[PDB]
């Protein structure tokens, strides 16, 4: 009910040389706002902290990384002259007082910097219905959803059964697999499973949907390729239960 | 002096129910607080414990952390581990004018599979896809899933699902390909799988 730390935007794809501005709103009543960069290669690294509209502490980033804080404690950070290695999760944390009170993190802004927007592809999404042998041997039925060929890794996969989001019986891979592990802007694949009882699967009225939200190009990004512009979109696949 | 935060082990796999120990060390003892966090994939961090520089320990639930400031050490003890403890655990210290995070411990707490029933199943093709898909499922948690010998066969790692209203958990791995010389019989040939694994006739 009470809002936690909020961050906007959620996802960004930029080309080299561009700039971005990110915003964070602290928990109500928190006044210390901190920014961190998380990369696979360098881990979580401190950018800077703000309190009462001024920078209180700073990390070791070059001057093209900048910040500010408004009178209502909202904070922005900016990155100019973007480079590939700036691809990261940009996390903000709020605290009542960072010296003696816990840090509370947002969920981050995921930034991917690419050489070329022609590298960006939405997922193809498919559902694969259960094995007959699984149903006879176990009295259970596993559906698989595959999301493939996407770049960047800005996807959210969810399952819906009769219109209600489910978590019971689900497992989605924690990370995607690189389809060509040696290339820096390789496309990705992701799998997920939804397991239900045989009885549930055997009812043709039951409806199963695998949803993938993909966060892609802005309406302000130019696009001159023949293929469809890889905008933010949902790609989905579905199945209905089946008797014997 | 230069602060360095070290966490070990980098990765820990353990059976549910076991106690766990997470280590954090810092070379500059002049800190104001030490904090432990968890991070789930796809998410930000969640504060678990904050130990002030004047305190020797903090407890919440099954978590207890000690701080030995002069020795430059903290230990996080997790009692009676649960699958929902699986996460990356981060140690941070607050210095006079800087903040420093360790590289983390990636914790995986594996479920005990009461009645393993290892099998490799073929899923139905989709009319809207060109992939062939195979499911290795219901194996016990000591089984390791390897990558294929083939660069165009894709295999995920074991993922645990929980059918809550049936009190049932199971492991699975997915394999797929769109090459034609590919079959579920051979999909997991690069893995050491149970000798009693069920291969239904196609």
């Amino acid at each position: 009910m009470k809002a936690g730390v909020t961050q906007t935007p959620r996802y960004l794809i930029k080309t080299r040389g561009q700039q971005v501005t990110l915003s964070c709103s602290p928990i109500s009543g928190h006044r210390s706002v901190s920014w961190y960069q998380q990369t696979p290669g360098q881990g979580l690294q401190f950018l800077f902290e703000y309190f009462s509209e001024t920078q209180r502490n700073k990390g070791n980033f070059p001057g093209r990384f900048s910040g500010r804080q408004f009178s209502n404690s909202r904070s922005e950070m900016n990155v100019s002259t973007l480079e590939l290695g700036d691809s990261a999760l940009y996390l903000c944390a709020s605290s009542f007082d960072s010296g003696n009170s816990p840090l509370h993190f947002g969920n981050g802004t995921r930034l991917t910097v690419t050489e070329d927007l022609n590298k960006v592809f939405p997922p193809e999404v498919a559902v694969f219905e259960p094995s007959e042998a699984e149903i006879s041997h176990t009295q259970k039925a596993t559906l698989v959803c595959l999301a493939t060929g996407f770049f960047p890794d800005h996807v959210e996969l969810s399952w819906w059964v009769n219109g209600k989001e489910v978590h019971s019986g689900v497992c989605t891979d924690p990370q995607p697999l690189k389809e060509q592990p040696a290339l820096n802007d390789s496309r990705y694949s992701l799998s997920s499973r939804l397991r239900v009882s045989a009885t549930f699967w055997q009812n043709p009225r039951n409806h199963f949907r695998c949803q993938v939200q993909f966060y892609g190009l802005s309406e302000n990004d130019e696009w001159t390729q023949d293929r469809a512009k890889p905008v933010t979109q949902i790609v989905s696949a579905e199945a209905w239960g089946r008797a014997d | 002096m230069k602060q360095e935060v070290t966490q070990i082990p980098a990765a820990l796999s353990v059976p549910e129910g076991e106690n766990l120990v997470l280590n954090c060390s810092f070379t500059d003892s002049a800190i104001y607080n030490l904090q432990w966090f968890r991070q789930d994939p796809g998410k930000g961090l969640t504060s678990l414990l904050l130990i002030q520089s004047s305190q020797r320990e903090q407890t919440s639930g099954r978590l207890n952390a000690s701080l030995d400031k002069s020795s430059g050490r903290s230990t996080l003890y997790i009692a009676a581990s649960q699958p929902g403890d699986s996460a990356t655990y981060l140690c941070a210290v607050t210095n006079f004018n800087k903040f420093y995070f360790g590289s983390g411990t990636k914790l995986n707490v594996k479920p005990n599979i009461q009645n393993p029933d290892p099998a490799v199943y073929q899923l139905r093709d989709s009319k809207s896809s060109d992939k062939s898909v195979c499911l290795f499922t219901d194996f016990d948690s000591q089984t390791n899933v390897s990558q294929s010998k083939d660069s165009d066969v894709y295999i995920t790692d074991k993922c645990v699902l929980d059918m809550r209203s049936m009190d049932f958990k199971s492991n699975s791995a997915v394999a797929w390909s769109n090459k034609s010389d590919f079959a579920c019989a051979n999909a997991f040939n690069n893995s050491i799988i149970p000798e009693d694994t069920f291969f239904p006739s196609p």
